[PDB]
């Protein structure tokens, strides 16, 4: 650890993967329009369908949000 | 081969061949007897 | 081509400087830049930002052919 | 639906056999010559390659390895460029002394005379002094040693042949399938991310680790020769240190997000660097850092094999609204269907980026001593605006193309397109109008400032100092800009450009680098002209496009083809009623907006920004400033730039800028020439041609190949090629001559 | 029939007859739709196996110098880092009895003949043991399977005399040179980052776990 | 004139080209550019290879024996790659041009020879001199085959051609070998040859 920074990163990281993961994001077995079902044919042993390429998806993007935020929060105060 | 030898008959490649051929021999002439406006050997 | 000839000669006639066009009319820059562009000098200064003079009705005139010229392309 | 990789194996065998046989790729060109009209066809058709065979899949093979060719040819000529700066280039002087020594990249050998061309260019070295800008590159790239650049050329040279051989092989061992080219998501994917994003990473890689550091010794008065090597500064992080102190953290801040500690060498100043007049390479790092990321984030918007992202298809469809109908609707399978269409869309952005580039590269000097270098900079400028308008006319005739040849509405019908077409009358009755509008309204008040100032009335001129015409929406936005920095961009330390910032001026070697463009009726005037010229070519060009098809004159015009001469003498005649003879046109207006363009850059850069600065600062532009009171005015055109500013060139004889002269009266000379083919008609030619065909037959030296008079077509292709190359070598020689003697 | 990370288009094709199947491609690299050049599924098996036999070789032999070089009978003249072997000259070099250069031709040579002939046997098997080679032609014939020639020379001890416990050994040897491969990969990230070698640098993590380059991040020649 | 299939080639495994049968000395199925693809191309390069390999062995002979010889205490001869610039009893110009007439002769008959077979075998001036080769190339007669060895059964010619043709492919390579050596190193074959013996691992191309 060794900062604030690690709790916003595990903070928007693990939000996103806990929105992908179960519900309310668009996972790789769920298609949105303005959030549908489809079928993304890799097989994943989560039982709920959330795949491998939807958990680098979401990681990537809870590090988005997260430096970003972390960025907008150390260029204030 | 024999249809590379006919592509290598053909207009264009013929005509760089034989005019650039024509260059080096008159730009050698000129290397050689340069300037002259004349035949000076008469 | 004629009357470039004509009136580069004489020009150079009048001014006693017959060399010039001898020795100029023999390449074709020569009467780019010895003839057309040395003696457009006045004739382009007809009128300028600084003012007029008589010789504006010919710099006018001079752009209008330049004109209808193009307008014919 | 499962994208994957496809091709075929030996779909074309390599074989010598179709050499031997001219027009083989068509039915009726492959029988040979009956007449001269064959030869000429067969280099027409040679690369429309849609006409020689219907196959999609055929047709984007010889498109893909074509590409490969291209990149081969390139590849050769960067090979060139990079040999000729290690083995014939005074590259190191320069590099020594940049402000005085003249690059040059050249050498010519003594035949025939012609050794005058090597001219002093500094550094002890003779030759011919190069405007394309290589030494401001190699320098900003860090290389200092010639061999450098023969291991660049080398390895130019092998990419070359690579890309030459990847075109074999994927036309004659692997040749894609028809899907793996249609697969649009993955292809947008891969140049987002994988060309765009991760090329313009790896630059910032070099930059970070070799142009800033081997920059910095060169800024520092180092010699070159002393300068340690690029990979030394990758070893030994105490050299980086040194130079930039942050390289000792080990890119742990990056983990961190600490990422502000690398305002070291990672920076948002703007403005140009006082010592290179370039901008600064940090601000430049930091740019191709910020726009990987982006391209590598765009890189994901569209779905391939994962299910997530977008199919490209459903965004087009949703877009519709009550004025369009189901507009959008059909554009997919138009765009993976024809290949003339994404060349249409694909020439106007690349044209327009050109164009973009020209005047960002002018007023945001990207490399170092480019700015002073006005050669290399007018030189730049006036070049990528050619490619630009080039490209553009390209796009307009490839548009047409599509919709002579791959537009269906009983197949792939859009409701864009067919509304279009059902409006066409006003669209193109009312860029009419704007046409005219705008030719009085901008050209027209120059005729009335040159009969004001004839007629002894300069008060009644549209003048600074009479009836003003100010840019006031101009000013105010580079006043804005001037005031950006700090408010509403308080990390940019500077102005976006020297342009805009008042003060600020940057000089080197006594040249002025930028200092603030003045703004005013002048510009204001010149400005209309420009879009008075942009508006008719878009008319001439749309026009040629949207009446392809038919029109109340000709009703069945597509089965006539794109590129036909007439539909003969009747309905009052139809010459020139085919889109082609629309491009034809709209050449000709491409070339006098973009002459008018670089006129007007030339004038104003050398009347108001360029110059040398005194000791104490007093500029002295090439030319008095004289552009706010003599471009306002035709004869101040005729008079006090092209009168003026030609006297290096018809003055160049007898020094190393002769060929200059040469190439100035030779460009008249085709230009002219040009007239002959523009202004007259093959019937004339053919029947002159019929007389020496009887005098040859008197001496039994009569061809069979039976001589004959161009096309019509080839009557204007001819023409507008000459005319095009001759005015356009014209200005080339003209300006070269001119920036290279007073610059 | 345990399957990784498998797909539609994986399975449609990965049959678990080949030895370490395990259903994964992701990227259907061996999907057989398109075929053209060295994506033929064969290509790929058989390169698999080369790739992971070397990678085996490599995977020792990098290692083994330093290890003992450490606590050995090794001259510690010899006993170095693989990457300063005089592999890499910048990372570090050995005067041998030629100039490195000379090795480099007279290994490419050598290599020549055994890939080339290698190769013969995947293009037209059972070639190489027909025109005159100074005997061992029968050895060079082939099983007909490339990547399993087998013969006296390749299996002369003929393990797997029954096709299970051939079958057991290949995938054996499949996960053998996975493993391997990754081995390697970790060698040159290691030795890149760490940079004392991969020995040296497991013994820094060995008396101190808490080290963990990880986070450290930190390189050096 | 003997078809060979099962003729160990220069690439084992591949397939030789339908051109190369076997038959000619020298067939190792080599032609990948087919440059004898058509057979009169072949036919004149069979002519070409056969003269290069001739000249090519008398000229490995004058470079490395009195190279050799002369590295030792036995001669006296110069280097071969300087030995045009000498002056012999007379200009080397008078020498060339002379060489160009007489060879210009006997290259002259023999081009006669490849254009038309056979219409070249009798002497101008003692018609009863005569030659006695039938294969182009081979000419045979007492002056190029005095021991009659080249006058002989089919396997046994091609035996015999067959070594011809490898040692002047041999000597080709080796001619041209001492030619960029004496370039890039700055001594002789020879010298180089012993500089290599001393220190194969090192002294090498890559000595310099
Ligand atoms: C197969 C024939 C043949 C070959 C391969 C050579 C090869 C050579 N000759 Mg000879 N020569 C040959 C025939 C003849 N030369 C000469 C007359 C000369 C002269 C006068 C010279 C050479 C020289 C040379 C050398 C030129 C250096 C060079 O090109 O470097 C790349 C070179 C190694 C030159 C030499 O000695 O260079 C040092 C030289 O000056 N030759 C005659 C006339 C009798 C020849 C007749 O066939
Ligand atoms: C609640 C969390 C949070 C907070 C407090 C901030 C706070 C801030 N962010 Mg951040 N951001 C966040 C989350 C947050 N951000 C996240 C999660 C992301 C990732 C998605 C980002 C990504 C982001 C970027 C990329 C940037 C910021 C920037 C900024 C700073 C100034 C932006 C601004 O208002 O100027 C006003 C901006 C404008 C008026 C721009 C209009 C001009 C446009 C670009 C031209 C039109 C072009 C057209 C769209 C095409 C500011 C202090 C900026 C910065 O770093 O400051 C230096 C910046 O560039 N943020
Ligand atoms: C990250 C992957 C990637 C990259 C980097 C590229 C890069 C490129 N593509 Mg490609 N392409 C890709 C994937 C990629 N493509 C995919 C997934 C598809 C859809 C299936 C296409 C289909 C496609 C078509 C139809 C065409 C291109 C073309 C081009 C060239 C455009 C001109 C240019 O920018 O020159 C810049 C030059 C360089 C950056 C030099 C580097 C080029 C290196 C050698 C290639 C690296 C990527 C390459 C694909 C790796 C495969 C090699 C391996 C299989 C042996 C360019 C080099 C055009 C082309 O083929 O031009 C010949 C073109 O017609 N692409
Ligand atoms: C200098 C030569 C010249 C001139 C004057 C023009 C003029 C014009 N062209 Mg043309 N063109 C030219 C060369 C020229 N062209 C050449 C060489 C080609 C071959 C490639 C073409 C091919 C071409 C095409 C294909 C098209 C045009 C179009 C146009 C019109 C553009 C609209 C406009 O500006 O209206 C305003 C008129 C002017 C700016 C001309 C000057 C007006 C003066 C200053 C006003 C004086 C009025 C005064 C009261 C006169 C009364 C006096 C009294 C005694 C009668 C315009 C009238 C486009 C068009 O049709 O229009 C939309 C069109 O599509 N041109
Ligand atoms: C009116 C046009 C305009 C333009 C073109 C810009 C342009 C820019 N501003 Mg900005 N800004 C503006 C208005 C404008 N601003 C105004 C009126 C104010 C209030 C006075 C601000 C206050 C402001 C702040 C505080 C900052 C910028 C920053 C920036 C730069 C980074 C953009 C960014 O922050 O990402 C986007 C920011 C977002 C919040 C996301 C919005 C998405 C947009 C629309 C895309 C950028 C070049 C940053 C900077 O200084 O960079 C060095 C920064 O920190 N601006
Ligand atoms: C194909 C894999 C491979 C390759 C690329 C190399 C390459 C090399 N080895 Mg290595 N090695 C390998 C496998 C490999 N080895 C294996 C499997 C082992 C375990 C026994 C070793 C153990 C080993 C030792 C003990 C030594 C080398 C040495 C060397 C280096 C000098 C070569 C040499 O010893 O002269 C030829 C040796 C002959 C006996 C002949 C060289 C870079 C030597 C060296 O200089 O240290 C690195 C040396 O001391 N290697
Ligand atoms: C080792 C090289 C070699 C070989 C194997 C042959 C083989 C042959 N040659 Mg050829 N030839 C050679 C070199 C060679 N030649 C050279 C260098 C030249 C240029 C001078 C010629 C020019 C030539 C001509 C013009 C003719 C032949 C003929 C023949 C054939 C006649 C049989 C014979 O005498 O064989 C050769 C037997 C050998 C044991 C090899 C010769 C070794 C010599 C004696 C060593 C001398 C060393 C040197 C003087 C120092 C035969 C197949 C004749 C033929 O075909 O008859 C119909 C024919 O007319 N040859
Ligand atoms: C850009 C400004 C144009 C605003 C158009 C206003 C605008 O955007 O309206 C948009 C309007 C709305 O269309 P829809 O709502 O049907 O669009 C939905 C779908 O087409 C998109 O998903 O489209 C039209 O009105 C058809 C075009 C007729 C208008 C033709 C006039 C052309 C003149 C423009 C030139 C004068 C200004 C030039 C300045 C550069
Ligand atoms: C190497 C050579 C030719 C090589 C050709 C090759 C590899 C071609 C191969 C292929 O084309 C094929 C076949 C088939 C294609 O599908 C593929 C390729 C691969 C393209 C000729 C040498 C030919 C060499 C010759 C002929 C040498 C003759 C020497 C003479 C005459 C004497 C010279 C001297 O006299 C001087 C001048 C001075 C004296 O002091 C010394 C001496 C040496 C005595
Ligand atoms: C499958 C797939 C498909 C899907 O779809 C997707 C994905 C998943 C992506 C994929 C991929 C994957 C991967 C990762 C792969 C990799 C591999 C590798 C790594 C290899 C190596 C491999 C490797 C190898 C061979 C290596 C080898 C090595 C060696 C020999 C070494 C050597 C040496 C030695 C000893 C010592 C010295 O001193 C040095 C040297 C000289 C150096
Ligand atoms: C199975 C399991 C589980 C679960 C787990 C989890 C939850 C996982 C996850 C997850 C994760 C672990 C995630 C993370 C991630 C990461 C990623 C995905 C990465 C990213 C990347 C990138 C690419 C980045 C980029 C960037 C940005 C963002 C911007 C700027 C630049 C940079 C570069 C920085 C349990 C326990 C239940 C049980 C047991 C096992
Ligand atoms: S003059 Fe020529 S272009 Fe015009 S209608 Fe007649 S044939 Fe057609
Ligand atoms: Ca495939």
């Amino acid at each position: 650890i060794g900062s604030p920074t690690n709790l916003i990163m595990v903070t928007s990281t693990s939000l996103m993967l806990f929105a992908g993961r179960f519900g309310l994001a668009p996972s790789a077995n769920r298609k949105a329009t303005a959030l549908e079902a489809r079928d993304s044919g890799l097989q994943t042993g989560d039982p709920a369908g959330f795949t491998l390429a939807d958990t680098l998806a979401c990681g990537v993007v809870g590090h988005i949000i997260g430096v970003g935020v972390v960025l907008g929060l150390k260029n204030i105060g | 081969m024999r249809d590379l030898k006919t592509y290598l008959s053909v207009a264009p490649v013929a005509s760089t061949l034989w005019f650039a051929a024509l260059a080096g021999l008159l730009i050698e002439i000129n290397r050689f007897f340069p300037d002259a406006l004349t035949f000076p050997f008469f | 081509w004629v009357t470039f000839y004509w009136h580069w000669k004489h020009i150079t006639l009048w001014q006693g400087n017959v060399s010039q066009f001898n020795e100029s009319s023999t390449y074709l820059m020569g009467w780019l830049r010895d003839y057309l562009w040395l003696n457009s000098s006045q004739l382009i200064n007809g009128y300028n930002p600084f003012g007029m003079n008589s010789l504006s009705v010919w710099a006018w005139m001079f752009l209008f052919g330049h004109l209808v010229w193009a307008t014919g392309f | 639906p499962e994208v994957k990789i496809l091709v075929d194996r030996d779909p074309i065998k390599t074989s010598f056999e179709q050499w031997a046989k001219p027009g083989h790729f068509s039915r009726t060109i492959a029988k040979g010559p009956d007449t001269t009209t064959w030869i000429w066809n067969l280099h027409a058709d040679a690369h429309d390659f849609d006409s020689h065979t219907s196959d999609l899949e055929e047709i984007s093979r010889k498109v893909f390895s074509a590409h490969f060719g291209q990149l081969s040819i390139i590849f050769l000529w960067l090979s060139g460029m990079y040999f000729h700066g290690a083995r014939f280039s005074n590259y190191e002087a320069w590099l020594n002394d940049p402000t005085h020594i003249r690059p040059s990249a050249q050498v010519v050998w003594p035949i025939v005379g012609q050794e005058i061309l090597n001219g002093d260019v500094g550094g002890g070295f003779r030759g011919i002094q190069i405007t394309s800008g290589f030494f401001q590159i190699w320098r900003a790239s860090g290389i200092t040693s010639e061999l450098q650049l023969y291991c660049t050329a080398i390895g130019a040279l092998v990419f070359a042949a690579l890309m030459l051989f990847a075109g074999w092989f994927h036309y004659h061992k692997a040749a894609p399938k028809l899907v793996w080219f249609q697969d649009v998501e993955s292809m947008l994917n891969h140049h987002l991310a994988g060309l765009l994003g991760l090329g313009s990473l790896s630059w910032a890689g070099h930059q970070v680790h070799v142009s800033l550091p081997i920059n910095q010794f060169l800024n520092a008065g180092v010699d070159p020769k002393e300068i340690p090597l690029p990979h030394e500064f990758i070893l030994n992080r105490d050299l980086l240190a040194q130079l930039y102190p942050s390289f000792a953290e080990g890119a742990t801040p990056f983990f961190t997000l600490n990422w502000s500690k690398y305002a070291d060498f990672l920076t948002f100043r703007g403005g140009l660097d006082p010592l290179t007049g370039g901008l600064w390479l940090t601000d430049i790092a930091h740019h191709h850092l910020a726009i990987a990321i982006l391209f590598l984030i765009a890189g994901h918007m569209y779905r391939t094999n994962w299910g997530i992202g977008h199919g490209i298809k459903d965004i087009l469809e949703a877009h519709k609204g009550p004025f369009t109908g189901q507009g959008h609707k059909g554009l997919y399978e138009i765009l993976t269907t024809s290949w003339h269409a994404q060349l249409s869309i694909n020439l106007a952005m690349l044209g327009s980026l050109t164009i973009i580039v020209a005047h960002h590269m002018y007023a945001m000097p990207p490399y170092p001593y480019l700015a002073t270098d006005y050669g290399t900079q007018l030189s730049l400028f006036t070049h990528h605006m050619w490619i630009g308008g080039f490209l553009i006319v390209g796009a307009a005739a490839h548009a047409a193309i599509f919709m002579v040849r791959d537009y269906d509405p009983t197949t792939r019908y859009n409701d864009l397109l067919d509304r279009v077409l059902r409006h066409r009358d006003a669209i193109i009755s009312h860029l009419n109008w704007v046409c005219i509008f705008l030719g009085f309204h901008s050209f027209g008040l120059y005729i009335h400032n040159d009969t004001m100032s004839a007629l002894g009335r300069p008060q009644d001129m549209f003048s600074d100092t009479a009836i003003q015409l100010q840019p006031v929406f101009a000013q105010w936005i580079q006043n804005t800009h001037a005031l950006a920095p700090g408010t509403t961009a308080p990390g940019a330390t500077t102005s976006t450009s020297l342009t805009w910032g008042g003060g600020d001026l940057v000089s080197v070697g006594g040249k002025v680098a930028l200092l603030p463009i003045p703004l005013g009726t002048a510009d204001f005037l010149v400005h209309h002209i420009h879009a008075f010229t942009i508006h008719v070519t878009v008319l001439i060009l749309l026009k040629g496009v949207l009446f392809a098809r038919s029109s109340r004159l000709i009703p069945d015009k597509a089965n006539l083809g794109f590129r036909f001469p007439c539909d003969g003498p009747g309905r009052g005649g139809t010459c020139q009623v085919s889109a082609w003879d629309h491009v034809f046109l709209g050449l000709f207006w491409m070339y006098n907006a973009i002459s008018v363009v670089i006129f007007h850059f030339s004038w104003k850069m050398q009347s108001d920004v360029w110059g040398s600065i005194n000791d104490q600062g007093v500029v002295t532009h090439i030319t008095g400033g004289n552009f706010a009171q003599s471009s306002i005015t035709i004869n101040g055109w005729l008079r006090d730039f092209l009168w003026a500013q030609a006297s290096q060139v018809i003055q160049s004889y007898g020094s190393s800028l002769s060929a200059y002269g040469l190439f100035f009266l030779g460009a008249h000379f085709v230009w002219a020439f040009s007239l002959m083919f523009l202004f007259s008609g093959r019937g004339y030619w053919q029947e002159l041609i019929e007389s020496i065909v009887w005098a040859h037959n008197k001496l039994k030296v009569a061809p069979a190949t039976q001589p004959r008079a161009l096309s019509i077509v080839q009557g204007r292709a001819v023409g507008v090629t000459h005319y095009l190359l001759g005015g356009i070598a014209t200005t080339w020689a003209f300006f070269l001559a001119r920036i290279i003697a007073v610059g | 029939r345990p399957l990784w990370f498998a797909s539609k288009q994986s399975l449609s094709y990965l049959d678990g007859s080949l030895p370490g199947d395990y259903g994964f491609d992701p990227l259907g690299l061996s999907d057989p739709e398109g075929t053209g050049g060295f994506i033929e599924p064969r290509w790929l098996a058989y390169g698999e196996v080369i790739n992971g036999r070397f990678a085996m070789l490599g995977a020792v032999g990098a290692i083994a110098p330093e290890y003992l070089g450490k606590v050995g009978l090794i001259p510690q003249e010899t006993a170095l880092a693989w990457f300063q072997t005089g592999v890499i000259p910048p990372a570090g070099t050995y005067n041998y009895w030629a100039d490195n250069y000379t090795l480099f031709v007279l290994e490419m040579a050598l290599m020549g003949f055994a890939e080339h002939r290698r190769f013969q046997d995947w293009a037209k098997p059972g070639s190489m043991g027909k025109q005159y080679f100074l005997g061992l032609e029968k050895g060079f014939g082939g099983s007909g399977n490339p990547a399993y020639p087998g013969g006296p020379f390749f299996n002369p001890l003929g393990f797997g005399k029954d096709e299970k416990s051939l079958k057991e050994l290949k995938l054996k040897e499949v996960k053998n040179g996975r493993l391997a491969m990754l081995a390697i990969l970790g060698y040159f990230i290691q030795g890149l980052v760490t940079g004392v070698g991969p020995y040296q640098n497991l013994l820094d993590h060995v008396a101190d776990p808490v080290n963990n380059n990880v986070l450290t991040s930190l390189k050096f020649h | 004139t003997v078809a060979e299939p099962d003729r160990p080639l220069w690439f084992p495994g591949s397939t030789p080209p339908p051109w190369l049968d076997g038959s000619l000395p020298g067939d190792f199925g080599f032609d990948p550019l087919g440059l004898g693809s058509d057979p009169e191309s072949l036919r004149w390069n069979v002519q070409a290879e056969l003269v290069h390999s001739r000249w090519a062995m008398l000229g490995a002979a004058g470079i490395f024996i009195p190279e050799f010889l002369t590295k030792l205490g036995i001669l006296n001869t110069p280097s071969w790659y300087t030995a045009g610039e000498q002056e012999y009893f007379t200009d080397t110009t008078t020498l060339f041009i002379v060489e160009l007439v007489f060879i210009g002769w006997a290259e002259g008959r023999r081009w006669a020879d490849i254009l038309n077979p056979g219409c070249v075998n009798t002497d101008p001036i003692f018609p009863n001199n005569k030659l006695t080769g039938t294969d182009v190339g081979y000419p045979g007669g007492l002056w190029f085959d005095p021991l009659g060895w080249g006058s002989a059964s089919p396997q046994k010619l091609k035996e015999l051609r067959t070594k011809e043709i490898k040692n002047g492919r041999l000597a080709m390579l080796a001619v041209m070998g001492a030619w960029f050596q004496h370039i890039y190193t700055g001594t002789g074959p020879i010298d180089n040859l012993f500089a290599h013996l001393a220190d194969p691992g090192h002294a090498t191309i890559f000595a310099a």
